[PDB]
RNA sequence: CGCGUCCCCCGCGAGCGCACGGGGUCGGCGGCGAUGUCGGCUACCCACCCGACCCGUCUUGAAACACGGACCAAGGAGUCUA
RNA sequence: GAGUGGCGCGGACGCUACGCCGCGACGAGUAGGAGGGCCGCUGCGGUGAGCCUUGAAGCCUAGGGCGCGGGCCCGGGUGGAG
């Protein structure tokens, strides 16, 4: 049963990770403006 | 109006050396020579079209002597673009190095 | 006058229905602290290992507890001790697996039917797909699979193996009911490895497929399983 | 008296909810919403006065009966299916029907029905081809869509509306509706240059041609 | 008893008919006519019968009484009914519950006597 | 307007040609009717490849579809009137069949009265 | 009990 | 391919008896369902020794 | 996720409905057909592909340059007594 | 589990118990052994109010089938007495 916990958290985490290494990306294209 | 099928071969059936399976044929379509290409026609419809001595009934049509064994490509054989099909009858030996029509229209483009 | 039967026999039902969701917040309790220790077993390794190099110094990590053991040669032309050693392991058939726990009575047992076995110390993901889709119990001797908790608590339950990730707990961290949770299992009906064995006939040092692959049978599992 | 909400927990995948069931049991106001614990009608006759029965006992027993097959879950009837477009079928693209008796003919694609079917129509000025379902499957989507979005495709031209009832006569509602929509789209097919006459070419694989090949 | 001359009956009964993977019995008060200790018309205490009329329409019920059964000719009460279908097939219902008479062939001779009053039903 | 069955599964068999007996082509002494060969060096019986095939009870049929027509129903071969009533009561699941050796007069009583019982026969128009 |  | 030795997974007991006698048969047809359904272990070897050969059930002497 | 009470640090609430839930259904349709078409796995003849040596027998081993067999019908061999 | 104590007349199938149903595993085979034949043959005791000159046995068959198989059932032709 703890299962869909356990994925719903990996899941959540994982979108989470995503966005940040989108705004890092942004960051990078700003620098590479500036 | 124009061809609305690809020009494939009845190569020979699924076979090791020592043994053939009739079940399933091995068909070379032309223009795809390799395993890349040989992934637009994975599911597609193919029909052996043949035509006899009697009449037999035509759907939507009047009964030409034509007659048809339709299949479908299953998956992809070999190396070199070669495609296994299996067709609801299994081909006659007949029509070896003959053409079989692949056509689009289990179409996903 | 039936009054007090038709309430007394609801009065069972609730009491049956309240005992299974106290079983299974338990069951889902103990999935909770073993993802809790997985997590330090993991870490720690990691952890005892910096302060190692740290300090300038090796962690040599501990000899693997756990084995998992497949039958990579046929039934045809056998030697007989090889023949008792393969069938005391329960590998009766080819690409047949069991886990193993490793002493000196498990691997002097091992050495002497290398040539028949591809074996290795399988990973935390192996044991959970080996039991999760492969998973049968010898339950009234009868291959039986495991789809409900009730089949590994009705016959581990003694041992409080009440559930598939008690059974996955008790193999992988080899406990003290191992034996008794490793013979429950059926010895693995797997497939032919997808995508080919390198050469069944030498040892996998000599780019075989034979003996002790100590990282390298978690590929293998996954390519068979 | 309660009138029914939306989920609250939105669907994070499939079959898990995002919000787990302490942050649900939060959200669904149980911490302050607790509980503690046909057949016969009597008709007159005018004798005595009958007492008749709904659904009476049967006349007939066959030799044989079948028994009440098991119980399986996830098979809906057709009319609750869910139905599944290609991306590549967008409203406003330009499809190549494949099979029918218009095989070939390019063809501006309307909407998705409530049957599966693509509603299409190959204006029936360019094609020869009316208001006419086609399947997903039996047509190619092109990388040639027009601005169709603004166009009030009619309600009324639905499913039930294109299937056969039982020598075919066209009713003069298929003509006024064929001409309500064709003036609509064929005024924005002619504002693309060389689209009128796309349309009315059929496709033809010739020599050295590829399916595969052709990326489209 | 009936569990005793059954084991003498149960495969040498001129009745037992045996050919084509089948078996069947061509007893005067089997009914779905099959060999069975439960279906036997001649071994148990109660037996229910359904056969058609001496005249064309109709079923006659023939309930085995409980006395004399060592007395083949007042053995058997035979009752005819000519009436319309869903009455034939309750008051047959009505003998087989209500008198609590043999109630596993219950269904059977419902059964049997819907397939009398359809045989003697004109074909077209 | 014919007999209908209670099921009609799709009867699914494994082979439908006969296992002839091997040397059955060779000779007219050797009938088709099959013999195990138990010679010591004979190639149908060890098995060799491209040879007679032997009937194994693999080749078993379903259960449920054993002995069951191409109509969906299964064959009682009847003698005389009195073996119709028989049928009357298992009807959706076995038809009839009336014996070669009954005579003109007396199939036109048991084709009659399997019309009155609805008992389906496989040979209904056979003497005339 | 807790839950009445 | 599985090395199993076909040699004893056939159990050589009496399922039933071999005499076609009625009295007897009626019997084990009792034990069957006493023994199966009552927990009693009697009523089990009592129709395990209904089965049994003349020589295997000795007469017992007074 | 109550409190009616028992203490170590300061025994049954009612409903509804969706389903990755103990093995498939559709509440989806579509062409056709009385003198030439529909069905028929088998069976008749033919063709093609792959496979495929001639059986019985004694034998370590037989397709054998080992023996018996031109062909067909009928007969023909573990019996009865102690 | 029991006791004295504070309207509507209804419910499928089944169980030849030598029957029926369920679940796991397994299946080479000469010599050889055993089991089961609703395999076949010819006579006997029973039985099937069995079949038969309105056509038995036998025989033929590019007819329809059944059975894993031994074989068997039908349709047609021939035949004349079981």
């Amino acid at each position: 049963p703890y299962a869909k916990t356990m994925r719903r958290n990996t899941i959540l985490r994982q979108a989470r990770n995503h966005k940040l290494r989108v705004e890092r990306a942004a960051a990078a294209l700003a620098a590479k403006s500036d | 109006s124009g061809r609305l099928w690809c020009k494939a071969i009845f190569a020979g059936y699924k076979r090791g050396l020592r043994n053939q399976r009739e079940h399933t044929a091995l068909l070379k379509i032309e223009g795809v020579y390799a395993r890349d290409e040989t992934e637009f026609y994975l599911g597609k419809r193919c029909a052996y079209v043949y035509k006899a001595k009697n009449n037999t009934v035509t759907p939507g049509g009047k009964p030409n002597k034509t007659r048809v064994i339709w299949g479908k490509v299953t998956r992809a054989h070999g190396n070199s673009g070669m495609v296994r099909a299996k067709f609801r009858s299994n081909l006659p030996a007949k029509a070896i190095g003959h053409r079989i029509r692949v056509m689009l229209y289990p179409s996903r483009i | 006058n039936f009054a007090e039967l038709k309430i007394k026999r609801l009065r069972k039902k609730f009491a049956q229905k309240m005992l299974r969701k106290a079983r299974r917040k338990l069951i889902y309790e103990k999935a909770k602290h073993y993802h809790k220790e997985y997590r330090q077993m993991y870490r720690t390794e990691i952890r005892m290992a910096r302060m190692a190099r740290k300090a300038g110094n090796f962690y040599v990590p501990a000899e693997p507890k756990l084995a998992f053991v497949i039958r990579i040669r046929g039934i045809n032309g056998v030697s007989p001790k090889v023949r008792k050693v393969l069938q005391l392991l329960r590998l009766r058939q080819i690409f047949n697996g069991t886990f193993v726990k490793l002493n000196k009575a498990s691997i002097n047992m091992l050495r002497i039917v290398e040539p028949y076995i591809a074996w290795g110390y399988p990973n935390l993901k192996s044991v959970n797909e080996l039991i999760y889709k492969r998973g049968y119990g010898k339950i009234n001797k009868k291959r039986i699979a495991l789809t409900d908790n009730t089949l590994i608590a009705r016959s581990l339950g003694k041992y409080n193996i009440i559930c598939m990730e008690d059974l996955i707990h008790e193999i992988y961290t080899v406990g003290k009911h191992f034996k008794e949770a490793n013979n429950f299992l059926w010895p693995f009906k797997l497939s032919s490895p997808r995508g080919g064995m390198k050469k069944k006939t030498t040892h996998f040092v000599e780019g075989g497929d034979a003996g002790n692959r100590e990282d390298q049978i978690n590929r293998l599992i996954r390519r068979m399983n | 008296k309660g009138k029914p909400h939306c989920s609250r927990n939105p669907v994070l995948v499939r079959g898990i909810g995002r919000y787990s069931r302490s942050a649900m049991y939060s959200r669904k106001a149980l911490y302050k919403r607790k509980y503690a614990a046909l057949a016969t009608v009597t008709k007159p006759v005018g004798g005595g006065t009958r007492v008749v029965k709904l659904r009476k006992m049967p006349r007939y027993y066959p030799t044989e009966d079948v028994p009440r097959k098991l119980l399986s879950h996830g098979k809906k009837p057709f009319s609750q299916h869910v139905r599944k477009l290609r991306a590549s079928i967008t409203p406003g693209t330009i499809l190549i029907i494949l099979t029918g008796r218009h095989r070939g003919k390019r063809v501006v694609f309307l909407k998705q029905l409530s049957s599966g079917l693509l509603l299409v129509t190959g204006p029936l000025s360019l094609n020869r081809v009316p208001l006419r379902r086609t399947h997903q499957k039996f047509v190619i989507a092109t990388s040639t869509k027009i601005d169709i979005s603004g166009v009030k495709i009619p309600k009324h031209l639905t499913d039930a509306y294109f299937k056969k009832k039982k020598k075919y006569e066209i009713t003069e509602q298929r003509k006024v509706d064929q001409k309500a929509v064709d003036s609509q789209i064929l005024p924005k097919i002619k504002a693309v240059p060389q689209l009128q006459g796309y349309l009315r070419s059929v496709f033809a694989l010739t020599n050295g041609v590829y399916p595969h090949k052709l990326v489209f | 008893s009936a569990h005793l001359q059954w084991m003498v009956v149960r495969n040498c009964s001129s009745f037992l008919i045996k050919r084509n993977k089948q078996t069947y019995s061509t007893e005067p008060n089997n009914l779905k006519a099959r060999n069975s200790f439960r279906y036997n018309g001649l071994i148990h205490r109660k037996t229910v019968g359904v056969e058609p009329a001496a005249d064309g329409k109709g079923v006659v019920v023939v309930m085995k009484r409980r006395s004399g059964q060592r007395k083949p000719a007042t053995s058997y009460v035979r009752t005819t009914i000519n009436k319309n279908a869903r009455a034939t097939l309750s008051s047959i219902r009505h003998m087989i519950r209500k008198n609590k008479y043999h109630p596993d062939l219950r269904m059977a001779a419902i059964r049997r006597a819907s397939a009398i009053l359809r045989s003697q039903k004109p074909v077209m | 307007a014919a007999l209908r069955p209670l099921v009609k599964p799709k009867i699914v068999k494994k082979r439908t040609k006969k296992f002839i007996r091997h040397q059955s082509d060779r000779y007219v002494k050797i009938k088709r009717n099959w013999r195990k060969p138990r010679g010591i060096d004979n190639r149908v019986r060890r098995r060799f490849k491209g040879q007679i095939l032997m009937p194994n009870i693999g080749y078993g049929s379903n259960k449920k579809t054993k002995h069951m027509l191409p109509s969906g129903f299964r064959k009682f071969l009847v003698h005389n009137v009195k073996e119709l009533e028989v049928l009357l009561m298992c009807n959706k699941s076995y038809c009839a069949e009336i014996a070669h050796n009954v005579s003109s007069k007396n199939r036109k009583a048991i084709v009659e009265r399997a019309a009155q019982l609805a008992i389906r026969v496989t040979n209904p128009n056979a003497r005339l | 009990r807790g839950l009445r | 391919g599985v090395d199993i030795l076909h040699n004893k997974d056939r159990k050589v007991w009496r399922k039933e008896p071999k005499s076609q006698d009625m009295y007897l048969r009626l019997l084990v047809k009792l034990y069957r369902f006493l023994a199966r359904h009552t927990n009693s272990t009697f009523n089990q070897v009592v129709l395990k020794r209904l089965f049994m050969s003349r020589t295997k059930r000795p007469p017992l002497s007074l």
